């Protein structure tokens, strides 16, 4: 039941401007769900070898072409990372709530996998350890809601020539 | 005696009717929907402040600058983003007891 | 953009909670009969103010230092003189929001 | 039906510390109403000459005794103004109240007749002209009472080594 694609990692390192196509081929008719448009031909080619085939191509890749890319026809899921080094965050921008829940995720996405960076605000700057808050590659770091709620914005910072995201922050 | 009228005097002084730094909520302000956020909630400007040595007089501007500020505001759904917005705020230059 | 998220967070930096130096009225402050003057009527000390982020958030003092201060009390009839009197009032030292 | 005092003028220069006794010399019995008490001998010696006569003496005589001086039985009136060095200003001290009826007169009483004197406080200095504000030997200084509103106490100074009296001011 659950297709597959051309490449088994749930993680792809790539650069930016780079051409990136894979085969994603598995039983029934597939389609991709690669997030957005456009400048990357869809073409749906079979293939038999057992299966019924699909590719998605890409020739200009860059920052905001970066993201999760899904083939669902049980579902087939893979992350890839797309380096640029013009602009290596990327914002809301301007976009960020919360509800009391103990939970509260910023969103700021980060180009690279590894990378040493930590969130500041007016508020001084808060280093994540792993605890109490926590950072994550996939999608940006969490923090416990009572704490935060003393802060109004918030922006990740970087170590590299430095870069600043910036959304806000309203609490309920 | 002579010290004490002083430092008294010197109080006196110090609590005269005169323009001071206070925070004005911006929503509260203009007297906004309920449904709106400031980012940031207030500002900081002169008005015209402190107290008078009778109760039928009250302190109020004799004279007004006003000041551009620029700040964002929130609404409620999040149908768009925050938006600049520019705005004036009194700064009082000038008060007497009236 | 950037040099006006500077500002905006500048103006809520200059607009946070604190102590600030206000003008008390003594006999409003513990609240004497409608028979007395205070000379002076007011003093200068420092109290916790400034505006919240929230509504339901209010500015408080955490910690309280107190001062000595004399002045003078007129009562009606004038039957007897000013008398110089000794009063403690607060002067915050630390805020929050509570 | 008027008495008549043993000196014909309305006002004496007299210094500190010196002996003054004086004969107030009319018909009926009379009687002296010199300013308060003590250390002075009241004594009614009569004289005839074509009148009843009464005398009022006084050896100690200081700045607390700087005063008017009445002998009513058309009554006869004299002022005498006693020189002291030490404290040429006598206070209140601290009495001074006012109601709005642009009269608003400061007791701040002079030791001398001829001073040059201006009224000071928290709100600068008042100049006496004569026209809006006005100086007065006998007693003090005369001011409108709604342009003294703006100031919250008073204090009389001179021009000497300086001397301040010291009244307040409460508004009705
Ligand atoms: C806003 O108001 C303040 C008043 O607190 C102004 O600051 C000064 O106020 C003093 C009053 O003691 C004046 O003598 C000065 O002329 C003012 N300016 C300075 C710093 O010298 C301030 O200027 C006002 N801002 C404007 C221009 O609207
Ligand atoms: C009264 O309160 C004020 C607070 O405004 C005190 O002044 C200073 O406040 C700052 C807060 O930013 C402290 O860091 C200082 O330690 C305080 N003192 C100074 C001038 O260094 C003030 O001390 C208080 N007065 C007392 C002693 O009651
Ligand atoms: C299929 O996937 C591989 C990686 O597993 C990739 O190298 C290759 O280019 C892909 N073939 C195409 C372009 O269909
Ligand atoms: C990403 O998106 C915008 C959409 O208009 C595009 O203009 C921009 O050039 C893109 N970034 C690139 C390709 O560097
Ligand atoms: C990032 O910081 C960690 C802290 O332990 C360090 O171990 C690591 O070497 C750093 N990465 C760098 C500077 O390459
Ligand atoms: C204070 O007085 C001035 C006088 O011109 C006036 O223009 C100003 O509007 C006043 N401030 C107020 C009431 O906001
Ligand atoms: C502020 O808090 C302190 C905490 O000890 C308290 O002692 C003080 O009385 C408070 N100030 C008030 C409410 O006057
Ligand atoms: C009477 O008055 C004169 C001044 O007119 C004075 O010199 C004299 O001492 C007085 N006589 C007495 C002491 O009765
Ligand atoms: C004036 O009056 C007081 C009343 O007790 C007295 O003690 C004081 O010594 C007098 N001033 C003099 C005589 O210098
Ligand atoms: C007091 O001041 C007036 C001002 O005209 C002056 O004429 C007079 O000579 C002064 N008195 C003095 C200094 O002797």
């Amino acid at each position: 039941t659950p297709p597959t694609l051309n490449i088994t990692e749930e993680s792809h390192v790539i650069d930016t401007g780079d051409s990136l196509s894979i085969s994603c081929r598995g039983q029934h008719p597939l389609e991709w769900a690669w997030p957005g448009a456009q400048e990357a031909p869809a073409t749906g080619d079979k293939d038999s070898e057992r299966p019924y085939c699909k590719v998605l191509l890409l020739h200009e890749v860059h920052a905001n072409d970066t993201g999760s890319y899904v083939c669902y026809y049980t579902a087939a899921s893979s992350y890839v990372f797309v380096r640029d080094f013009e602009q290596p965050f990327i914002n809301k921008p301007d976009t960020l709530l919360v509800n009391r829940k103990d939970a509260m995720w910023v969103p700021c996405l980060v180009s690279i996998p590894g990378l040493n960076v930590t969130l500041r605000s007016q508020s001084s700057v808060l280093w994540p350890d792993g605890q109490e808050v926590v950072w994550d590659d996939r999608r940006g770091m969490l923090v416990s809601t009572p704490l935060l709620h003393d802060a109004l914005y918030l922006q990740c910072e970087t170590t590299w020539q430095d870069f600043l995201s910036n959304p806000f922050l309203v609490h309920i | 005696n002579t010290e004490i009228l002083k430092s008294i005097d010197n109080e006196w002084r110090k609590t005269q009717c005169m323009p001071r730094e206070v925070a004005i909520d911006v929503g509260k302000e203009f007297g906004v929907a309920t449904n709106t956020f400031f980012k940031p909630p207030c500002v900081s400007v002169y008005r015209c402040g402190g107290c008078c040595n009778s109760e039928g007089l009250q302190c109020m501007n004799t004279s007004t600058s006003y000041l551009s500020k620029t700040l964002f505001e929130i609404t409620v759904p999040l149908s768009q983003g925050p938006k600049p917005v520019t705005i004036s705020f009194a700064n009082h230059t000038s008060c007497r007891c009236m």
